[PDB]
RNA sequence: UGUACAACGGGGUAUUGUAAGCAGUAGAGUAGCCUUGUUGUUACGAUCUGCUGAGAUUAAGCCUUUGUUGUCUGAUUUGU
RNA sequence: GUGAACAGCCUCUAGUUGAUAGAAUAAUGUAGAUAAGGGAAGUCGGCAAAAUAGAUCCGUAACUUCGGGAUAAGGAUUGGC
């Protein structure tokens, strides 16, 4: 029992979920779902779709490499069995992601860094742009003070 | 789907892969085997007039020869440039077997791609002095 | 106490457009308004606003929106009150967005 | 053939395939793998050394730490020189201003 | 009656119908075969008879060498592209149908068979999954 | 007559595929001006990039709720 | 306006808003649609539907009353700036 990754949307495959393409050289193409097969089948881009992990890691929305990723590789030469060694890779494996969510979480905090300072400035050229639309607040806030407390004079 | 993508991109109606392409753009030998076809009753210009990129069977040579002028061949060219998409790139952008898509890549940019860039400006001017004083119709003789 | 009363309220009118022909998708939405003033209100005479009734048709027969606020007023007859002393008026109120809006009780200065 | 005699027939006897694995103790020989954690498949990740990876890992995590690029806590705010009150007054003007 | 299969088949889902063409994968001279009928096929009124992957079929050749031609023979399916189910749970399918020609006793005529091969057809035919160099 | 019921609101779960607006040493080239330029400026310019997995939708037969606002009527008949 | 066009589609001037209505969304209908794998195995009979289709360029057989057949057959294309 596995946990495949789609091929088209980068996504984990569950065990009875999606679909197979075999081609004509062996090469297995697993489906997360029938959006994902239906867009191979159209023969539309990866790379191009903006959903996807292949695009976000090609565009630097998240981060790509890094020594958290070094560890999940495909192991062709078993070991033998010890109960030890597996409760050190439970273990691990919990530390690894633990330090992963950390570092990703780090690269979008550093990549959403001016959004204060732009924000600032588009609202300070449209406070100063527009005075008379001003006025109408300026007499809005003054109508709403003498109202209630004349009305909370009663 | 509805019925035009049901109608063309049928399980029946299927057409060539780009990495298949990919790799048969590089390798010149099998860029030679790829233009010295032989015989067959079942291909439109009885197997002669491949074009590689689009991989497609012509009826004569002149109808390569506007097809290497037109717009489809220019989208598909441009489609076939750089690292071709497989497994690995789905794999790397999981977080999964991360060094052997790395030691792909390096190795595409290293050794494959100067390659398949070099046969494919061979096979330009080697169809680019082919196609010129070529007539229309065809002879029949197959030889 | 006092059956004289004015609230704003937020309708979600795509729920109960559920299914409906594509003719009679925006006289449906009239019919729905009146029966949520008489849930609201306890009132079997509702009238409608002229412009309450361009807000509705303003994108063609089929192109109801999916929220709307309103401004239901409870309010009182005239000579030959049929056989109903109060009735209610329900008018739009035309805002930014219609979307994360509560009801709330209108303070009357008239 | 003869075990598989005594315990049944052809069919029905049922063969235990853990019961000649080379094991270094034998109480492990009736055991299982975990085979998934979370999200993740146990056999990408076993490996010897692991321990060894794991403690160069945390040890250039604690270098990258004491560097100290795990400041969230981060205000250097330098708007255009304006102070916090009327920043919190230009922000509330121009959010009535586009309602 | 179910001639060189070794044990049992277990339900799969049935694509070709009697009236289909289909490749052949070996390297026997013939191009494609004409489904004329399928052994072991259950008796209904109206109902075809049809074929899944790893069933024997009568079949004739329509293109190919001038000497296999206008004759039935046996066959065996050997890929699908209509969608089965795995037990180990995934749905998969082929890129097109194709068999290979064979005698009655289950032996192939070919000796190399070209492209993948279903893993259903090559666990119940022991001559097949000698003479195939990919099997899935 | 109370984790009572409902209308809204919130949070999940899901579908699509990156909103409007503003900006840019991005952009085939064509014009205008200074000193025809080891990115000369400007003016147009399909498209591209950033803020932005954003924005929209989400029970009408999805799940859940320490919120807001209201309501909790009335008719008919039956006996050994 | 689009377009070869008095075609179809949208709009200005002028004219109309008539044709019993309300509520629900069972079966069977009438008028339309889509469908994996296969591709006429259906039927008296490919009935009906699908597929084709404008324009530019290349190319086009038997036969013939030499005038035709002929848009024969077959192929490469088409946006925006
Ligand atoms: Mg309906
Ligand atoms: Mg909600
Ligand atoms: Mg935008
Ligand atoms: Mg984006
Ligand atoms: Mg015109
Ligand atoms: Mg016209
Ligand atoms: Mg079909
Ligand atoms: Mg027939
Ligand atoms: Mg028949
Ligand atoms: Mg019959
Ligand atoms: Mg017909
Ligand atoms: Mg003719």
């Amino acid at each position: 029992m596995r946990i495949y990754q789609c091929h088209f949307c980068s996504s984990p495959c569950y065990p009875g979920h999606g679909i197979m393409f075999v081609r004509n050289d062996a090469k297995e193409f697993r489906f997360c779902r029938s959006k994902c097969h239906k867009a191979f089948k159209q023969r539309r881009n990866p790379r191009k779709l903006k959903w996807t992990k292949a695009f976000r890691k090609a565009a630097g929305k998240e981060l790509a490499v890094d020594s958290t990723l070094t560890f999940a590789q495909r192991r062709n030469v078993p070991v033998r069995y010890n109960r030890e060694l597996v409760a050190t890779t439970l273990k691990a494996m919990a530390r690894i992601e633990e330090i992963r969510q950390k570092r990703e979480r780090a690269f979008y905090k550093n990549r959403m860094r001016g959004n204060k300072e732009k924000d600032f400035l588009r609202d300070k050229k449209l406070v100063e742009s527009n005075p008379e639309l001003l006025r109408i607040r300026e007499v809005e806030i003054a109508r709403k003070l003498a109202k209630e407390q004349e009305r909370a004079e009663s | 789907m509805g019925r035009y993508s049901v109608k063309r991109y049928k399980t029946k109606r299927r057409t060539r892969d780009l990495d298949l392409i990919y790799n048969d753009l590089s390798t010149k030998e099998s860029v030679q085997k790829l233009l010295n076809q032989p015989l067959d009753e079942t291909k439109p210009g009885l197997g002669q007039h491949y074009c590689i990129h689009c991989a497609k069977y012509m009826e004569t040579a002149i109808a390569l020869k506007t097809h290497l002028k037109g717009k489809v061949h220019k989208r598909r060219v441009k489609e076939l440039r750089g690292v071709p998409y497989t497994q690995e790139v789905s794999d790397a952008a999981a977080g999964y077997n991360l060094n052997k898509f790395l030691n792909r890549v390096q190795e595409i940019t290293q050794s494959v791609g100067p390659e398949k860039e070099s046969n494919e400006a061979l096979l330009k001017e080697h169809l680019d002095s082919t196609l010129a004083n070529v007539k229309t119709t065809e002879p029949t003789l197959p030889w | 106490l006092k059956d004289v009363v004015t609230r704003e309220y937020t309708i979600n009118l795509h729920k109960r457009l559920h299914g409906v022909s594509f003719k009679k998708r925006a006289p449906r939405a009239v019919k729905e308004i009146k029966k949520f003033a008489k849930l609201h209100m306890g009132t079997d005479d509702v009238r409608l606003a002229p412009e309450l009734n361009q807000a509705i048709w303003k994108r063609g027969v089929k192109g109801v929106e999916y929220r709307l606020r309103l401004r239901i007023s409870r309010k009182r007859n005239e000579e030959e009150d049929a056989k109903n002393p109060l009735f209610s008026y329900v008018e739009p109120v035309l805002v930014a967005s219609a979307k994360g809006l509560q009801t709330v009780v209108v303070e009357e200065d008239a | 053939r003869d075990i598989e005699a005594e315990n049944g027939g052809a069919g029905v006897f049922n063969v235990n395939l853990k019961d000649k694995y080379l094991l270094e103790d034998d109480e492990w020989k009736n055991d299982i793998m975990p085979e998934i954690l979370d999200g993740k498949n146990v056999y990408d990740f076993l490996d010897p050394e692991i321990a060894a990876k794991l403690q160069a890992l945390e040890e250039e995590e604690e270098k990258l730490e004491n560097e100290g690029f795990y400041n969230s806590d981060d205000e250097e705010e330098i708007y255009d020189g304006f102070e916090a009150s009327e920043v919190d007054d230009i922000k509330e003007k121009a959010a009535w201003i586009r309602n | 009656s179910g001639n060189g299969a070794q044990g049992t088949k277990f339900r799969i889902s049935l694509g070709l119908p009697v009236g289909a063409i289909m490749n052949c994968a070996d390297n026997s001279g013939a191009r494609n075969l004409y489904i004329i009928a399928v052994k072991g096929s259950g008796s209904r009124l109206n109902r075809l008879p049809a074929a899944s992957l790893g069933d024997m079929v009568m079949a004739t050749v329509k293109k190919g060498k001038p000497e296999l031609r206008k004759k039935v023979m046996p066959a065996i399916v050997v890929r699908q592209a209509k969608s089965w189910r795995r037990r180990d749970g995934v749905f998969l399918y082929f890129e097109d149908n194709a068999g290979v020609i064979a005698n009655p006793k289950g032996e192939m005529k070919g000796s190399a068979i070209t492209g993948p091969v279903g893993k259903e057809c090559a666990d119940l035919w022991p001559r097949v999954a000698s003479n195939s160099g990919v099997v899935v």
